């Protein structure tokens, strides 16, 4: 749902996952590096009681 | 160095700002893990500022 | 009497240089931009293939911060066939935000949406600065400010607060990480007027110490000694040859130096052509004028309608002479150049006149109004 949930997951696990192509991800990453972001971080104490 | 009666045998008094210049990775992997910094350039601004 | 200085900088060491060894020189590391970038590099969660995306993209960063190569380059030197180029665009968006922002830019309009896009949404004039970078940036380029009114559909204030918020950005971000220090010349010959005329001496800054080891050898150096003697006399009477023959430029600046070749030095110095060449490079001499090089009093020339020559650096003087007192309202053509030279009996072509004024970098007529 959140912008939080979406940067922890890695490369591979929304690479498995059916119906997300190779495009599909690729334009994921790349509306996340438009604002300096990634995926594959790591936070702590998430979520903060949405 | 000077002396300090109060401490315990295992214990040693270190100055705040040595200690900021020594433990600086550590203090950027702490500040991007809990979500206070996205990225390693906010760290470092943050670590400049001593907020 | 050689002059002694009045004012000085006092000398930066305050130690009594006692220890009798010193070890060999080593140096220091620097980190230019591009050090900097790869240190970003290393501590973003990439992965293998975008790590090597991101190293092929800063190899090509230059020294301002603009990328140099298309795309296309990258992809190609990559080096792996499964890789398209939306990745490629994926990793540059991402290595666009290191620090500083909108360093690895393609060109202008790029790096300027990259820095806006970095604002909070609640500064004043956004929207505005951003359709004008985006879509009309030339229109700003011809400081035209009504052709552009006629096509934003604004009034003069957004227009005006929209100009300032977009001339507060930075057009180079990259120079931000300054690893040079300013480096300079020593002047090797120093030309001084005495009685009127000018006259050139060495300067003073050179190890003149005649030393020999004559505890223990020595032989073949006792012809370095007198080949150091034979270099001081050849660039001595070079300089003091080229002074002597332009004693009007340093009395009234430009416009005034004549047209020498290397022959005629050679000829006064009785020497060969080559060491003339050899002698004025990379030379340089110092004048209430400034520091020019030896190199510099040499140059071309055109015919004459009174029967000389003018060498072309005075011509190159009279036009930037011409064009700097132009007509504001309606500016000049190399055509009307041309023939204001030509009263003054400079017999010069058209082209040539373009070609100076290029040299000098000046716009054309069209965009001097």
């Amino acid at each position: 749902h959140y912008i939080g949930d979406l940067v922890q997951r890695t490369e591979v696990e929304l690479l498995k996952t059916p119906n997300l192509g190779k495009k599909s991800l690729t334009e994921i990453k790349d509306v996340l590096a438009s604002r300096g972001l990634s995926l594959g971080m790591r936070l702590e104490n998430w979520p903060p009681a949405s | 160095i000077t002396v300090g009666p109060y401490l315990r045998l295992h214990q040693c008094g270190l100055p705040k700002k040595m200690a900021l210049e020594l433990f600086k990775p550590f203090i950027y992997g702490k500040l991007e893990l809990r979500g206070l910094a996205t990225t390693i350039k906010a760290a470092k601004k943050m670590v400049e500022r001593e907020e | 009497w050689d002059t002694i200085y009045t004012a000085g900088t006092p000398s930066g060491t305050s130690g009594d240089y006692i220890d009798d060894e010193l070890p060999v020189y080593q140096g220091e590391t620097t980190q230019t931009l591009q050090d900097y970038l790869m240190w970003q590099v290393e501590l973003t969660p990439f992965s293998d293939t975008d790590r090597a995306i991101a190293t092929s993209i800063v190899d090509a960063v230059d020294e301002t911060g603009y990328l140099t190569v298309p795309l296309e380059d990258i992809l190609e030197s990559i080096g792996d066939e499964e890789i398209d180029i939306d990745e490629v665009e994926a990793v540059l968006k991402r290595i666009q935000r290191f620090d500083p922002v909108g360093v690895a830019a393609k060109d202008l309009r790029d790096c300027l949406l990259i820095q806006l896009s970095q604002f909070d949404k609640t500064t004043p004039w956004l929207e505005e600065a951003r359709l004008i970078i985006s879509d009309h940036l030339d229109l700003l380029a011809n400081h035209d400010f009504r052709t552009l009114m006629r096509v934003t559909r604004l009034k003069e204030d957004v227009l005006k607060e929209a100009v300032n918020l977009i001339q507060s950005l930075d057009p180079r971000p990259g120079q931000s990480i300054q690893t040079g220090e300013p480096e300079y010349v020593i002047p090797d010959v120093l030309v001084r007027k005495h009685n009127g005329h000018w006259t050139v001496e060495l300067n003073s800054d050179s190890i003149p110490r005649l030393q020999i080891n004559q505890h223990y050898n020595l032989q073949d150096a006792k012809w370095l000694i007198k080949s150091l003697e034979s270099r001081n006399d050849t660039l001595l009477r070079v300089s003091r040859c080229i002074v002597e023959q332009q004693q009007a430029f340093f009395e009234q600046g430009e416009e005034y130096m004549k047209p020498m070749v290397l022959a005629d030095i050679a000829q006064a110095v009785e020497m060969h052509e080559s060491t003339i060449s050899r002698v004025t490079t990379q030379k340089y001499l110092h004048s209430p004028r400034g520091i020019f090089e030896l190199k510099y009093f040499f140059s071309s020339h055109v015919n004459t309608e009174g029967g000389g020559e003018a060498s072309s650096t005075a011509i190159r003087a009279l036009v930037k002479k011409l064009i700097a007192a132009e007509n504001p309202a309606k500016p000049l053509s190399d055509s009307k150049l041309t023939s204001l030279l030509s009263e003054q009996g400079i017999m010069v072509a058209r082209r040539t006149v373009a070609k100076y004024r290029e040299s000098l970098s000046i716009p054309p007529s069209n965009q001097r109004k």
